[PDB]
């Protein structure tokens, strides 16, 4: 997965397509809000926001 | 001081307002009441900047803005009427039903024989123009949602046991038939080029 | 725990039990499982959030 | 050919219909327009089976279903009104609001609607009745859903930046001692039926 990959799919179709592919995909997680994304990250790095 | 408007008149008027329409063959008494009392009806509409257009053969009355076009605005704005823009699918089905109403009026005359059709044939065409949402039953569901929304917009009757529907005359009076026809041209164009 | 952090971590542990097999193997969304479980436990007065 | 009701009157009346109510404190133009031609409005509403109530101390106007012959079941049966009847819990919140409204009205006189409240204050009061699902966010969702529904009936502005809302004065007429006593008797009746 790459920025280019996601931009390509974005031009291919809307975020609907993005998340449909993400369902189809692995090692990936979308986050239509930032806080959830940030929780995911702080999870994956054993570190608080501070 | 003022005596009450005849209960019959206010009753027929409230029907017409709730549905923006009145049909003789279905509710003849209100249609006739308004027919005998059109001056009073329009006077009632006069403050509200409303009015009714009529179609005796199709047997319909319908509300309409009394104001002139662009007297003091670029585009007319009536507070009590929200100019909803039908999404793509609705406009598509509208164009199909418009041409179908025209065709039926050719096959049976205007108004005296209301347009009718079985839903089955519509599903393939609409699926072609739309794109499968996931299954034929999903096509039925989406189409029935559309039919319900039309019916709510006074544009069709429900699909009966045989899923036969009656297309409401207001389609004939719709505002921008040319834009819908252009959209249909775009649709058939897109379908033709994508193969 | 801030709610989002809590639910994400929960979803993580729940994966430890999709790797388990004896109680409700999530195979659609572990995060969704975490949401539902948090809803229930709050509903059971177990966990209250200010 | 036909005469036009004062375009300004038509504007004021159709706007006031759109909002169902009209406040001096916001649009003194249309409000005074109605004040000058109240009987005009009345005549206009008579076909519609509607009426204007007035409260100039609070600088308020508001339509109201004609009581003469509207179905005995409820004024809400009226075909053309659209929003659904108020319900119990909503009326509960209504009561709380009206209490705050009257309290502040004393503290500040019965003038314009500076009747501001902070949402957090409602949470304690409403918590006693609907309970406590033990999640502050859940209860806020509940409370805001209610408030929203109320603003659908026009009684309350939605939260601002400071999560404060002002109580629409229309509440007081919705919550005059007569309605309070009638509903209270009905509530006692319901307690009796349940007991």
């Amino acid at each position: 997965q790459t920025l280019e990959h996601w931009l390509n799919v974005y031009h291919e179709g809307g975020t609907r397509l993005l998340r449909q592919m993400e369902k189809e995909a692995i090692g990936l997680w979308t986050y239509p809000n930032k806080k959830q994304y940030l929780a995911r990250l702080r999870d994956f790095f054993e570190v608080g926001e501070n | 001081s003022e005596t009450r408007t005849l209960q019959k008149i206010r009753e027929a008027t409230q029907e017409l307002l709730k549905y923006g329409l009145l049909e003789e063959a279905s509710k003849p008494n209100l249609y006739r009441i308004v027919l005998s009392h059109p001056e009073e009806v329009t006077r009632i509409l006069e403050p509200l900047d409303l009015d009714i257009g009529i179609d005796e053969i199709r047997g319909l009355l319908y509300v309409k803005v009394r104001l002139d076009e662009t007297p003091a605005q670029d585009e007319w704005a009536h507070p009590l009427v929200r100019r909803q823009r039908l999404n793509l699918e609705q406009s598509l089905l509208v164009a199909i039903l418009r041409q179908h109403f025209v065709a039926w009026e050719q096959e049976s005359g205007t108004g005296a024989s209301q347009a009718q059709i079985a839903i089955d044939d519509l599903l393939p065409q609409l699926q072609i123009y739309l794109g499968d949402p996931g299954s034929e039953s999903k096509e039925r569901t989406r189409l029935l949602t559309l039919l319900d929304q039309l019916k709510g917009h006074g544009l069709v009757t429900s699909p009966d046991a045989h899923e036969r529907i009656v297309i409401r005359p207001i389609i004939a009076h719709l505002a921008d038939p040319i834009n819908l026809q252009a959209l249909l041209a775009w649709l058939r164009e897109q379908i033709a080029q994508q193969t | 725990i801030p709610l989002e952090e809590a639910i994400q971590s929960l979803s993580s542990i729940l994966i430890e039990h999709v790797s388990q097999e004896q109680y409700d193997i999530n195979q659609d969304n572990p995060f969704l499982q975490a949401s539902r479980e948090l809803r229930e436990w709050i509903k059971r007065r177990l966990i209250v959030e200010r």
